[PDB]
């Protein structure tokens, strides 16, 4: 998927998503008060966004990649 | 990143030794302890060679093997004992931490039956409390014999961040069966099989699974959920081995659904079809799942020793393990009505009632809060 | 329809899916049946070729109204059925379709 | 879908053991249940290959025989012991049962005249109570013969979902006319050779009739009139066929209608003049069919075994047939009055009597209600 550009232009969204959150947890020893929470909350809301986004973007080569990710069908709920 | 294991009893210090020579005979190191003629990368399980080992009258048996050259009953009565030569067994470990590089894990074997009992529950605590940022997974093993074992389990299920399990009376069956034994010697057979393929990926290289975290982390979701249980084939496609892992006779145990599912395949196997066999197999929905959480079914390449065909081994973490631990509380419960405060047991009792009830709970479409 | 034996298995397993709107259906799912309903029946001794050209369609309701095989085919044999053999064969193959469920439906309340 | 066979009393044993013979050299399956080298769909009958059989001193004459690797006389006497043989025999069904992929059915092959025969109206009747959706086709064989004849009637009323008669007294005559005879074993052949062609569209898939249920879901009208007899043409164009199966000279039972027929031609013969004759077989109006519904013929072509020519099945609805239990029951009677509560004997009469009343009453205008 390096030259199929919707799937590339969004997984890269989660790929520097998740920097940003293991800093976080890791930027603290203590619970999520100082604005940690505050922050916390933005991400679910455009990363469960980005997760289902790409959710109908694979509904040739994908059949491979999202059974694995179906194998429970969670994102059937979703 | 070096893991050191750590054998205790009679059941640790046997099955370790034979895990060896298991694992040294996969290399081509003679029982000299030296490289013969004759890729694997080795660094993990050896130093340079000597294994990372830390051994505590079967001694007298090792120190009488060609191998010479490669190195009470209650709880109360082990736990004593292990806090009078706490500084002396440390220095072994400590001794043991510096020359490694970047010490890992800890890798415990021991049966929870006696001095391995008390005296691993001593180490869990205190190894917790010097290391908090060390792995800890051990190869504990199942059968006064009660009140031994659920002292035990108070301690594994907040100590140790991982676990298997391996019950002799499932094991015992398995022998009967396959093997037609009726004896210790050979049903430890299996379990050098079960625990050198349970860290194939480790030893061989490869482009993930190159770290105790890379292959438990995906197992357990939660800090409660730490147990898992084992299965093991051959006793030839990838759908032949998955079919023949989940069935019932071959697992090493004696609703209810899985949480998430390894699997290892030791083979020479074409890696086309192994994405075939999982679309298969989800269709047939041979085993059932958590209906909370998003997990899936992990499945692993390995590569079989040449200086030594298709094998395949299955990590499991099921809900049904919690029936287990109930025959163990039901039998102290008699035991409690049946006969310096007695109170140890009783919080234990309370905290292993925790544990049976969050299996419980997690097998509901709401575990969750 | 001419295998009979591969299509009775099929009505079997696309029933818990078809029953629901279209809207929940997604071409993805379905393939993961047809696979293991060739293997369950006797069409898994078959020329390993030509089963890789059966698939699955999705026509554009219920499940029952846009499911349709397809078996596409390109190359030298494209040239015998020249894109309107393809519009014909679907053309058919719902008449034979609906006449196999409305006769599995009778010998369901029998 | 998979088709468990069962095999009751001396007779079902012979015949059933006769049905495999048969149905093993019409596939290709040697004796040692294995396959020669030498497209039939063998998955329903074979289980990967071992038959689904439940055989229930006949044994050990079958284990003695070259095919063993291929695994009183009253009727209350035959209804208690199975009673206390409850849970044993059904273990082997149950196992079979969940070992099987989907199953369709149960083929019970057992003769009414007796321990065998009070043991299948036991078995027919647990049937009911354990699984509810799996129809019950009974291949049973008419003949203190008259008790035993009516008692199984009263379940096989009401139990059975489809049943085939065959009676000797049919059999013995085409044995001593055909045949010349003047055997058990020489009139099963001819047995034999009906229950195999029975079964012919299940294991040669065609466009239709893959299924127990597509054959008689046609035939049996209301689930009252179960009851089917069969006609053997030969003991070539398809119009010759039909007009010597038509024939009341080759059925196998000693004003009256059809309600449906069934023909099964296995030769080769040429399927485009298949639709001609059924429209001259009209015009000559060598049947009656009932007023009331609209009723037709059906006849159904399949592939004979190459490695073992025309042959034909009829399988026909006659009303007919509620003659045979007339003999029965006025048997009943002349016994009745020559000699804990003996009602049941009471109950069974009645019943059948309801059946004889429905076939009667099913050839007039008016059967509708
Ligand atoms: N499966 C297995 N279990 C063993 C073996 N050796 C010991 N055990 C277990 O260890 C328990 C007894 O341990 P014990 O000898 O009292 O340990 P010690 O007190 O430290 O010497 C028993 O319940 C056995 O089940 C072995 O070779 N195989
Ligand atoms: N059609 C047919 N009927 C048979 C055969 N063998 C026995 N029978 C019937 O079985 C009845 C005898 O049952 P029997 O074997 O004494 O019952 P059991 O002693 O309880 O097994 C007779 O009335 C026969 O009509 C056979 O080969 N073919």
């Amino acid at each position: 998927f390096i030259l199929l550009k919707p799937v590339f232009h969004c997984l890269n969204e989660i790929l520097d998503l998740c920097h940003s959150f293991c800093s976080l947890v890791s930027q603290n020893l203590g619970p999520l008060d100082e604005r940690g929470a505050a922050q916390l909350s933005i991400l679910v809301k455009g990363f469960s966004r980005q997760s289902s986004l790409l959710f109908k973007i694979l509904s040739n080569s994908d059949l491979a990649q999202l059974l694995l990710r179906l194998d429970y069908n969670k994102y059937y709920t979703q | 990143r070096e893991i050191i294991t750590l054998q205790l009893g009679q059941c640790g210090n046997q099955i370790g030794f034979e895990f060896w020579k298991q694992l040294c005979a996969e290399h081509g190191i003679s029982p000299e302890a030296i490289v013969e003629e004759f890729t694997d990368r080795k660094d993990v399980f050896f130093y340079q060679y000597i294994p990372r080992a830390v051994l505590l009258r079967v001694i007298h048996s090792i120190l009488n093997s060609p191998y010479a050259k490669l190195y009470g009953n209650n709880w109360a009565s082990g736990f004593s004992q292990g806090e009078k030569i706490h500084e002396d067994i440390f220095d072994i470990i400590d001794r043991e931490a510096d020359g490694s590089d970047s010490l890992e894990g800890f890798v415990l074997c021991h049966s929870i039956a006696g001095t391995g009992s008390g005296l691993g529950s001593y180490l869990l605590e205190r190894l917790n409390d010097r290391y908090p940022k060390k792995l800890v997974q051990t190869y504990s093993v199942f059968p006064v014999q009660p009140y031994n074992s659920l002292l035990t389990l108070k301690r594994l299920t907040q100590n140790a961040d991982c676990l298997v399990v391996l019950d002799n009376t499932a094991l015992n069956r398995i022998a009967t069966d396959r093997l037609h034994i009726q004896s210790f010697s050979q049903i430890n057979q299996l379990v050098s099989t079960i625990m050198s393929a349970s860290t194939t990926t480790l030893r061989y290289p490869g482009y993930m699974n190159n770290d105790l975290i890379g292959l438990i982390a995906s197992l357990i979701p939660t800090p409660r959920l730490h147990f898992l249980m084992t299965g093991y084939t051959p006793l030839t496609t990838v759908l032949d081995v998955m079919r023949r892992l989940l069935q019932p006779k071959n697992v090493m145990v004696s609703n209810h659904c899985y949480i998430a599912i390894l699997n290892i395949i030791q083979g020479e196997v074409d890696p086309t079809q192994v994405h075939k066999s999982l679309q298969r197999i989800r269709e047939r929905k041979l085993a059932n799942f958590i209906p909370w959480g998003p997990a899936s079914i992990q499945v692993a390449l390995s590569r079989k020793s040449p200086y030594l065909r298709v094998s395949g081994l299955m990590m499991a973490n099921h809900t049904s393990i919690s029936s287990l631990f109930e025959r163990t509380c039901r039998q102290y419960d008699k035991l409690r009505k049946r006969e310096d405060n007695f109170d140890e047991m009783d919080t234990s009792r309370e905290i292993v009632q925790q544990l049976i009830d969050e299996y419980h709970a997690a097998t509901r479409p709401d575990y969750i809060s | 329809l001419g295998q009979g034996d591969f299509i009775r298995h099929l009505m079997d397993l696309l029933k818990p899916e078809l029953v629901r709107p279209a809207t929940t259906l997604y071409q993805h799912n379905l393939t993961g049946i047809l696979e293991t309903a060739v293997r369950a029946t006797n069409a898994q001794f078959d020329s390993p070729e030509i089963l890789r050209r059966l698939d699955v369609r999705l026509l554009e309701d219920t499940g029952w109204d846009v499911f349709s095989l397809d078996y596409h085919v390109d190359g030298p044999i494209a040239t015998v059925f020249t894109r309107e053999c393809m519009s014909h064969y679907l053309r058919v193959f719902n008449f034979l379709w609906r006449a196999k469920r409305m006769e599995y439906i009778l010998t369901d309340i029998r």
